[PDB]
């Protein structure tokens, strides 16, 4: 059967104390950066391990929601899966009906629709993730942040997750408009080392762009290269 | 609180929520029935709140069919469902069988929907609560004159007289000094009459109660304001 | 489980519903809407609260929502919520348009919307709308009309209303300075700046933090629009030197 | 405090309170006397009066021409129960064209029964029902509680004060086993009576009896007919 | 489906959600209704008048079919939710038996849906009292009254709302056949029953008449102003 | 079969034959095919009589339940229109129903015909069943709005007893009711011989 | 508040219902199954609670197939929905694969369905732990028991009730796989007989059944004629 | 087959149609109206298959009027005409298709008269004049000689009268009477009835 | 057939930066006229036009239809649709009602709303979509439109020669079938204007 009743319900002050603790344990995840260059856009985030027991290749944090869309996320992984997922089958639907390929802005609506199904739906709690939504339409790059909320934003670029705050002011001192792509993987880098608090490495981080080719998540020889300097 | 749910028994043995429906009835206005062999009284009190509120409208005497009446205590809009399942269900007996529905089946069947209450698991279109009414069904059948009150409870039992609402227990007591056995549908409507002028915390008028009979020969029949002004003026 | 129940539906001892309140409140700390009627036109002018500098500025506009030809709506409150309400709103209108194969009534776009934000309220065991949206609409029958809603369900019709934060600031000072009957779109602009103004904490309208769209009938055709911020900024400039003019007749 | 509220909850030593105050239901209760011999069956019922003017509330009912019930708690949710089991015989006589076996029909009722115990929103019935019937095998008591267990009994007592008339019964056990129907029926009455207030007495308004046998199909023997059963009954001190 | 028990039985026998519906109705503008030989009246106290409000919209005074009206207390929300129901039964009702509806039977659907949402699962009381004034067949003039607990009661004149008991008190000294006997004396009467209520007086009242095979009129503004005038020189 | 209504200054006549036929095989002589619905309001019976049957009973059960809810008793109209929303639902199924709903209310006399298909209509004179073609010119030869109750009767009498004579399917005897603003009341039930011995 | 639900945790992850639960069957009197060579014996020490009560009444050792029988402790209400659900389940089996159900099969669906339980808030754990047994020349003996959690396990002796733990210790010092059926309801009339409490409890009567080749795979009522012959060993083993 | 007429003109629209309802040889009614009033100043002109015309009509009689009870305002000509065939079209391919041929006329204050015709099919069609039945196409051919954009309203019931004419000589059915009733800004103004 | 009980035809042709959809006016019944001025095309875009030919009931409903869609689409998206996203749209919408088809052929013509890049296309009654660059012709005189258009068709037409060459071929075409005619509308598109004209036609 299940619960048919809404868990989230506005305070006496007027806010909803579940979406506000979703936002607390999405900022308590790990760090996400994305810069928005002018012939691209470049999506990393740190995928420090508990132990070199885990297999880095495994599992991806970057993810191609489709050809020209990918996406990336701080906070619960595992609701970051679902709605990879439903994301996926949002596109497709979209591509079945329309016989284009989804924009970036529509899919960010449509995921963020869901989200806010999940705020207000009975017996559910909040997603416990705000992703980081690239991609590459109509020969212009867009950059797309989804809270837990189902409030999307675009950004030239931003941060997300510990130390959001410091990567957002470092961002905006180090950031122009005129950034080719790889110069802009270099900044956003430049951001995951500010906070990434280790020795980064090709294992270590996940770096994904996009461009008229498409979405691809650099490979650890590719990000070894750009992690050199 | 909502501490606990409509469907609980209560460490004695009783549902929270018939008992308290139970109580609500006392809250109702006094009702008077009386079961003769030439026919049975219902009897009412209106209580008018405010002079303007035209008295015809208060209806806790109804027709369930032409050969019962009914007439109700407690929370009138829950009783309107009740009078209406039993509308629906003699005239469903008279399509199907041909022939006019006892008393003791139309009270089974309206007691029937008592107690199917229930929060969930139930239905799309089911009662909360239950019902906040005592009924009283007065009718002749082949059995004869014959007269049935139904609580919130569902239980139905018959009655040479009974009464339902505020003052039910010293009316009671009042019915069960008068009444005997060979009393007559006039001597009866009188007693009954004396009684609900007992209780009745207004004076007694020919607008703020309510009498019907039915008898072995005719239908339910309400005394109009003529017969109620002769009767009362004979008291 | 009874236990997990927020009970949002019920009603309170006092008699107030108290889940619409709460949302009122979130309401009243959102970004500033307003909307003037006149004769000619109507318009919508509301604060773009997100206003840092890496935000992108990629749309019609953040809270203009063009739900119709011939109507278009501004917005306070959760920003999720009214976006699934103002979905709703252009399927509500389609429909009509489907079934009529005319544009629907201001008003009658503007009930539908209510009925549903009424039957959260009513029942479903679900937290309430928490938006506030004005409507601004031009129909055959009434003309040019401009529209309220709560979270209540309730609606209403204004010539000039304000929502969000100084709400109650902002009518204070629209009752006074507006005109009925005698507004044109130039002077309603120049009340929405200076209500804009009084209304903001920042000291300076920024030509940035500020969004302002009109609706007019031109050769039989409704227009929605939202102001470039050139022409904002001159209303701005405008506005500042009116202010410096009434300064020199304080001296 | 906090385990009674729900049937789902069980409570820490291992119990379920909400049944158990179902079962509180049935003991408040007029009492019945449910008793049987070789070859009969006897249901025997303090049908009682809330008042002198009221009638005493049908506590034995017909459930098929071999089965038949005495009901001592609420009567409504009796009466469904009696639905069911109505529904069920018949359903067996149309599709096998035979009475149902009494164990059967009593079995399915602790099935019914079962299943709301076990759920939330929704309560035991609140009702201790001796069923009485004769099948191939004989004679056959049965005694179904709100909690679903039910059992097989040589004869038996519900209700209000029937600790006494199982003390009678227990005493004068062997006796009913080879009985005609009318000293049977007379046992069953003292065992009724002695629950009854020594103040009150038995009497054809307030006594009920059910009756069934091999040629005999299930009789309910009303105010006017327990008078030839009654006849005896010599005294009560 | 959200199946939950919102309206329950409380010690004493009381439905609290109901008690509180009722509640919420008090707090609501007053409203007045005055039936009348000829004709039938409804009045309501305009809560506040913005100055910029549009009055068009905020009408409380609606018309569920041409020979029947309504006015209500309490939510506005829930009072537009019920209006509209009672305006497709209007209509059903006349498609199935091909006959105008009564102000009885109306006033019975208002009422059973209002008693359904007191006991069905998973719904709040409507938190509404409605004055539903209508013509019948005959001609008679007929004033019911509906309650959020579903009861509904025929009055010759009655009030809901804020002040409803102290005008209802008014109104109990001053009905008469006399007022009665005019169109213009019920309209003045139910108007000073309203300034008892309203503070400010003149134009903070809403007011409309039906007359007998005729549609639901509401009175001009000026033409209130007239008649509270007249209650101003009659004072003298 | 034939059945026969008209409307006239003191009230609603409704005439109809006895004979019910499967095939051939005039399986009853003796059918009544006018159903007295309730005390105020009555009905008849062409092509289905089951159908008939069942359906008007079930409309006057409808029109039992609606006097109890109203307090007032149902217009011959508003019935009518129950019972050809309630067919029109099984339109296409197979029913075969032919009604002629007669009864007072605050109009007047009114005489409504149902019908299967889904017309329902209000007039005069009507005449529904196998016969209704022979009753129909007879009937119109004689009828007038005024005209003696006698007169009414006579004219009733006669049409079915000609119908009878033309058509196979039509016999037995002429059932004759009487609608007035008490209420209906059954006039004769005269046997087509003995109205064979009068007329000729 | 941790233990009003079966869709909670306490903090040191423990389900407290489910533990009530087993509390719920640790009150109820013992049952003993022993397996053997030949086959599965139960016994039962069902209580007598009043003279009145028929002998065979509040049976606890069901039949769920022909081939297969349950033994049960707690609730019998419980015991005996689980027995209709096993029922279902073998004859849906029957059903769909054409031949009688195995008994790990039997054992893990029943347990599946036990566990279901302990998930949700809306429902709560069975009340009842049992014992399945059952005969097959191809599958051999077999016996099983099932927990109010859902655990299944296969056990060549097994006990459920109040002397599970003592009954078990008698239970060890069997030799059971060289024994035979008909020695072992001797040693499992011995074994309830002891375990019994005679203060505690005023009277039990031995309920015995089993299955194996000597019934050539039924499980069946154990006859009064070998029923009785036990008894009388296990009073004179008494001493 | 029932016959309906419609004339619009510069300030009007004319709408006429048979009076006679026939079972299966004979004509069961006379003075059958099959004009529907589905505002102050809407009439729906309906003919079709039995039961299926009524039934149709007065929902769309309903839903027309609570449309006016709810908003205020009536329907326009226009969108009346469009919401009853896609009441129609829905039904079209449902398992309750209503096979009625219907021809509807209004007056707007805005887009002043307009004649709306629609099949059974629920095609919709505005149209100078229109006709349904198996006599339009016997009195079309005559309206389309004699009709002109600027007729005046006598003249148009002249042409009316000559149609129905056309019908009493040709038209195997007999149609003795025909109502006539004219719909203009004042409101729906009946008109006597032709007859013959 | 279904497809005739209404008749119809709507052609559409590509020209140099330029596009041309024309079809016929005639509503009728199996072989009564009745209206002259029946819309088959309708503006579904700044430039985007479709073109519906069948069951008129069908045309009516899928346009009606398709401009819900639509408006909702462009709404949402805020940009204008591309031709073949209307032809993907109207395939789906088609397909939808597989079973119980829509008996109707739509032909839709435009040019794209950023490239003006002209583009034609046709759909049968299930949608299955067919873009060409030369005409798409669809209707009960689909025959006599495809000799027609075949010979006639020349490539790089300018818009005047597109013109006449679509108003010919669907004035030849239409004169030699019964059920369509009663005269012919045309549209034109380019970049900077669309032109609308009503040709002489034999009422026959």
């Amino acid at each position: 059967r299940g619960y048919s009743f809404s868990l989230t319900t506005f305070s006496p002050s007027g806010k909803l104390v579940q979406i506000e603790y979703a936002l607390a344990a999405v900022a308590g995840g790990a760090p996400s950066v994305g810069i928005k260059a002018a012939n691209g856009v470049v999506l990393a985030t740190e995928k420090k391990q508990k132990s070199i027991l885990y297999d880095e290749r495994s599992v991806h944090k970057v993810e191609p929601i489709t050809k020209h869309i990918g996406l990336v996320y701080s906070g619960m992984g595992p609701d970051y899966r679902v709605l990879v997922h439903r994301a996926r089958k949002l596109a497709q639907q979209y591509y079945l009906v329309y016989q284009e390929p989804i924009p970036t802005a529509q899919l960010v609506q449509r995921v963020a629709s869901v989200m806010q199904e999940y705020t207000q739906s009975g017996g559910v709690r909040p997603f416990g993730v705000s992703l980081l939504i690239c991609g590459w339409n109509e020969g212009r790059p867009y950059l797309f942040q989804s809270d837990p909320s189902g409030a999307y934003f675009a950004w030239k670029a931003t941060a997300m997750g510990k130390n959001y705050v410091n990567g957002k002011t470092f961002l905006e001192k180090r950031y122009n408009e005129d950034l080719e792509l790889e110069d802009a993987i270099h900044t956003a880098i430049l951001t995951l080392k500010e906070s990434f608090e280790g020795q980064m490495t090709e294992d270590n981080i996940e770096v994904g762009i996009c461009n008229e080719a498409g979405f691809r998540r650099l490979t650890p020889t590719e990000v070894k290269d750009y992690l050199a300097a | 609180e909502y501490d606990r749910g409509v469907n609980t028994f209560s460490p004695e043995g009783r549902l929270f929520q018939v008992e308290y429906a139970i109580e609500a009835i006392k809250l109702g206005s006094t009702a008077i029935g009386i079961q003769t062999s030439e026919g049975v009284c219902l009897a009412v009190e209106k209580r008018i709140t405010s002079p303007l509120m035209e008295p015809s409208s208060i209806e806790k005497i109804v027709e369930i069919d032409a050969h019962i009446g009914c007439a109700m205590s407690g929370l009138i809009a829950d009783a309107k469902t009740l009078i209406d399942k039993a509308r629906v269900e003699t005239q469903n007996h008279w399509f199907t069988y041909n022939e006019t529905m006892t008393v003791e089946s139309v009270t089974q069947a309206v007691s029937n929907l008592a107690l199917q209450f229930g929060e969930e698991d139930a239905d799309p279109g089911a009662m909360s609560r239950p019902f906040g009414v005592a009924l009283l069904f007065g009718g002749v059948d082949e059995k004869g004159p014959q007269l049935f009150h139904m609580d919130p409870s569902g239980t139905f039992v018959q009655c040479d007289a009974r009464a339902i609402g505020s003052a039910s227990e010293g009316a009671q007591s009042s019915l069960q000094e008068v009444y005997h056995k060979s009393m007559t549908l006039k001597e009866a409507i009188k007693s009954s009459l004396i009684i609900l002028k007992q209780v009745m915390e207004e004076k007694l008028n020919a607008t703020n109660i309510e009498l019907a009979t039915v008898q072995p020969g005719q239908n339910f029949h309400m005394f109009t304001k003529e017969e109620l002004e002769e009767v009362i003026k004979d008291i | 489980s009874r236990r997990y129940d927020s009970r949002t539906t019920i009603f309170s001892p006092e008699g107030r519903l108290y889940q619409v309140e709460y949302a009122m409140e979130a309401i009243g700390h959102a970004g500033t809407c307003l909307g003037i009627l006149a004769n000619d036109g109507v318009l919508l002018a509301a604060e773009r609260r997100n206003i840092h500098k890496l935000l992108d500025e990629v749309f019609f506009s953040e809270k203009i929502y063009k739900l119709n030809e011939d109507m278009a709506c501004s917005v306070a409150g959760i920003t999720s919520d009214a976006n699934v309400l103002t979905n709703e709103l252009r399927l509500i209108a389609q429909r009509y348009l489907l079934q009529y194969q005319e544009p629907i009534p201001c008003e009658q776009l503007v009930t539908a919307l209510c009925d549903i934000k009424q039957a959260y309220t009513q029942f479903g065991g679900k937290r309430p709308f928490g938006v506030s949206l004005l409507y601004i609409g031009w129909d055959k029958h009434y003309g040019f009309q401009l529209y309220q809603s709560d979270p209540s369900g309730n609606y209403g019709g204004w010539k000039a209303t304000c929502i969000g934060n100084n709400s109650a600031a902002a009518v204070s000072m629209l009752k006074q300075d507006y005109k009925e009957g005698e507004m044109t779109l130039k002077s309603a602009l120049a009340l929405a700046i200076k209500v804009l103004n009084k209304t903001m904490d920042v000291s300076k309208l920024s030509a940035e933090k500020v969004e302002i769209a009109t609706l007019t009938r031109e050769n039989g055709k409704t227009v929605i629009r939202v102001l470039k911020q050139k022409e904002v900024e001159q209303l701005i400039k405008k506005h500042e030197e009116e202010e410096a003019k009434a300064e020199r007749e304080k001296k | 405090n906090q385990y009674d509220n729900d049937v789902t909850v069980w409570s820490p030593q291992g119990r379920i309170h909400q049944i158990e105050y179902a079962m509180e239901a049935v003991k408040q209760g007029s009492a019945t006397v449910g008793l049987k011999s070789k070859t009969h069956a006897v249901l025997v019922a303090l049908k009682r009066a809330q008042s002198e003017l009221a009638a005493h509330q049908k506590k034995i009912l017909h459930v098929d021409n071999h089965i038949g019930i005495s009901i001592a708690g609420l009567t409504a949710d009796a009466r469904l129960l009696c639905n069911f089991m109505r529904q069920e015989c018949l359903d067996s006589r149309f599709v096998f064209d035979r009475p149902l076996p009494v164990s059967r029909l009593v079995s399915l009722i602790g099935s019914k029964t079962q299943i709301p115990t076990q759920r939330y929103g929704r309560r035991p019935y609140g009702v201790g029902l001796l069923i009485a019937g004769y099948d191939d095998m004989g004679p056959h008591i049965f005694q179904t509680c709100p909690s679903a267990n039910y059992f097989d009994c040589r004869a038996m007592s519900i209700g209000a004060r029937s600790q006494s008339a199982r003390t009678y019964l227990e005493r004068h056990m062997s006796e009913f086993m080879e009985c005609n129907l009318n000293e049977l029926v007379k046992h069953g009455l003292r065992a009724l009576r002695e629950t009854l207030p020594a103040e009150q007495d038995l009497t054809t308004k307030n006594v009920s009896i059910g009756i069934v046998g091999k040629d005999l199909e299930f009789t309910i023997y009303d105010d006017d007919d327990v008078s030839p059963f009654l006849e005896g009954l010599e005294e009560r001190p | 489906s959200y199946d939950r028990a919102i309206t329950v039985f409380s010690p004493d026998g009381h439905l609290f959600q109901v008690e509180y519906a009722q509640e919420a109705v008090k707090k609501g503008s007053t409203a007045v209704g005055v039936r009348g030989r000829d004709i039938v009246v409804l009045g309501v106290e305009k809560k506040s008048v913005a100055k910029l409000q549009d009055e068009r919209t905020v009408r409380k005074i609606c018309a569920l079919d041409d020979n029947v009206c309504m006015a209500f207390a309490g939510l506005t929300a829930d009072a537009r939710i019920v209006i509209n129901r009672a305006r497709v039964e209007c209509q059903s009702h006349r498609l199935t038996v091909e006959d105008p509806v009564t102000v009885e039977y109306i006033t019975r659907y208002i009422a059973s849906l209002k008693q359904r949402y007191t006991q069905s699962n998973g719904r709040r009381p409507f938190g509404i009292s409605a004055l539903i004034v209508g013509f019948d067949f005959d001609g008679t003039p007929r004033l019911y009254q509906t309650d959020p607990s579903g009861t509904y009661h025929a009055w010759k004149a009655n009030a809901i709302g804020r002040g409803a008991k102290s005008v209802r008190e008014f109104l109990e000294k001053n009905y008469t056949d006399e007022a009665i006997e005019t169109d213009d004396l019920t309209i003045k009467l139910v108007i000073k029953a309203l300034l008892e209520v309203v503070q400010s007086g003149g134009k903070n009242i809403e007011l409309a008449v039906m007359r007998r095979d005729q549609s639901l009129k509401i009175l001009n503004p000026e033409e209130i102003e007239k008649y509270v005038a007249e209650i101003e020189k009659e004072k003298e | 079969t034939t059945t026969l209504a008209f409307k006239f200054r003191h009230g609603v006549i409704v005439a109809a034959d006895s004979r019910a036929t499967a095939g051939a095989y005039i399986a009853s002589q003796t059918v009544k095919k006018v159903i007295e619905i309730n005390p105020y309001l009555l009905g008849t019976m062409a092509g289905g009589a089951a159908d008939c049957s069942f359906w008007e009973r079930l409309l006057a059960r409808q029109c039992r339940i609606y006097e109890l809810r109203n307090k007032e008793r149902i217009s011959v109209a508003a019935a009518s229109k129950l019972l050809a929303n309630m067919v029109y639902q099984y339109k296409g199924m197979g029913l075969s129903m032919g009604t002629m709903i007669c009864g007072w209310d605050k109009r007047g006399p009114g005489l409504y015909y149902v019908d299967s298909e889904g017309n329902r209509i209000s007039g005069a004179t009507f005449s529904v069943g196998s016969g209704s073609v022979y009753a129909y010119g007879v009937m119109d030869r004689g009828y007038s709005y005024d005209l003696e109750v006698e007169q009414a009767y006579d004219l009733a009498r006669r049409a079915i007893y000609q119908a009878t004579y033309r058509d196979a399917y039509s016999g037995g005897a002429v059932n004759l009711y009487h609608v007035r603003e008490d209420g209906w009341i059954r006039v004769s039930s005269d046997n087509v011989a003995d109205l064979h011995e009068k007329y000729s | 508040g941790y233990d009003l639900s079966a869709s909670t945790f306490s903090p040191d992850g423990r389900v407290f219902q489910v533990e009530y639960a087993m509390k719920a069957v640790e009150n109820s009197s013992t049952a003993i199954g022993i397996r053997c060579k030949d086959g599965v014996v139960f016994g039962v020490e069902k209580l007598v609670l009043s003279k009145l009560y028929e002998e065979g009444s509040n049976k606890r050792l069901f039949n769920v197939d022909r081939h297969v029988g349950m033994a049960v402790a707690g609730l019998l209400a419980d015991a005996r929905s689980l027995a209709d659900i096993a029922r279902e389940e073998a004859s849906n089996f029957r059903s769909n694969f054409g031949y009688n159900i195995p008994l790990k099969h039997l054992a893990d669906r029943v347990a599946m369905y036990v566990h279901a339980y302990t998930l949700y808030s809306a429902v709560r754990p069975f009340g009842c732990s049992f014992m399945l047994g059952s005969y097959s020349v191809n599958d051999g003996a077999q016996l099983y028991m099932i927990d109010p959690s859902g655990v299944s396990y296969g056990y060549w002796g097994c006990a459920i009730g109040k002397a599970r733990q003592a009954a078990k210790t008698e239970i060890e010092k069997l030799q059971m796989k060289e024994m035979t059926c008909r020695d072992i309801v001797k040693e499992v009339a011995k074994i309830i007989y002891i375990v019994h409490d005679e203060v505690k409890d005023k009277a039990f009567e031995l309920e015995l059944s089993w299955v194996g080749e000597l019934t050539n795979g039924r499980h069946e009522i154990v006859p009064k004629d070998i029923r009785e012959e036990a008894e009388k060993y296990a009073k004179e083993s008494l001493k | 087959m029932e016959y309906l007429i419609g004339i619009q003109g510069p300030d009007y629209v004319l709408v006429a149609s048979d009076r006679v309802a026939a079972s299966n040889i004979v004509q069961m009614k006379d003075d059958h109206d099959k004009m529907f009033k589905m505002s102050e100043k809407i009439l729906l002109l309906c003919v079709g298959e039995a039961g299926d015309t009524v039934q149709f009509a007065e929902y769309i009689q309903k839903n027309v009027q609570l449309y006016k009870m709810r908003n205020g305002y009536e329907l326009s000509p226009t969108a009346a005409a469009n919401f009853t065939r896609r009441n129609l079209a829905d039904c079209l391919r449902s398992r309750t298709p209503y096979h009625v041929n219907l021809l509807l006329a209004g007056y707007d204050e805005h887009e002043g008269p307009a004649l709306y015709y629609m099949d059974y099919l629920a095609a919709l069609a505005k149209a100078p004049f229109a006709a349904h039945g198996y006599g339009a196409f016997l009195t079309l051919s005559i309206l389309d000689r004699y009709y002109t954009p600027t007729i005046s309203r006598e003249r148009a019931v002249e042409l009316l009268r000559k149609c129905l004419e056309e019908l009493q000589k040709r038209f195997i059915l007999n149609l003795p009477t025909f109502s006539v009733r004219i719909i203009d800004k004042n409101g729906i103004h009946d008109l006597d009835n032709i007859s013959f | 057939s279904i497809m005739s009980y209404n008749g119809g035809a709507v052609m559409a042709m590509k020209g140099k930066n330029c596009v041309a959809i024309a079809a016929d006016r005639r509503f009728g019944i199996q072989a009564q006229m009745v209206t002259t001025d029946f819309q088959k095309i309708f503006p579904m875009g700044d430039r985007l036009y479709i073109g519906l030919a069948g069951l008129a009931t069908d045309v009516q409903t899928v346009a009606q239809r398709l401009k819900f869609r639509l408006n909702l689409y462009e709404l949402k998206e805020g940009r204008q649709i591309k031709p073949y996203t209307l032809m993907s749209m109207v395939a789906n919408l088609l397909y939808e009602k597989r079973f119980g088809p829509y008996y109707t052929e739509p032909v839709i013509a435009g040019l794209d709303p950023k490239t003006f890049k002209p583009f034609i296309c046709s759909l049968d009654l299930i949608g299955c979509p067919m873009v060409t660059d030369d005409f798409v012709v669809s209707g009960t005189c689909a025959e006599q439109m495809y000799g027609m258009c075949e010979s006639l068709w020349e490539p790089n037409m300018d818009p005047d020669h597109l013109f006449e060459t679509i108003s010919q071929a669907m004035l030849n075409a239409v004169d030699r079938d019964a059920v369509s005619g009663m005269g012919v509308i045309v549209h034109i598109i380019e970049k900077d204007k669309i032109t609308t004209r009503t040709l002489k036609a034999r009422m026959d």
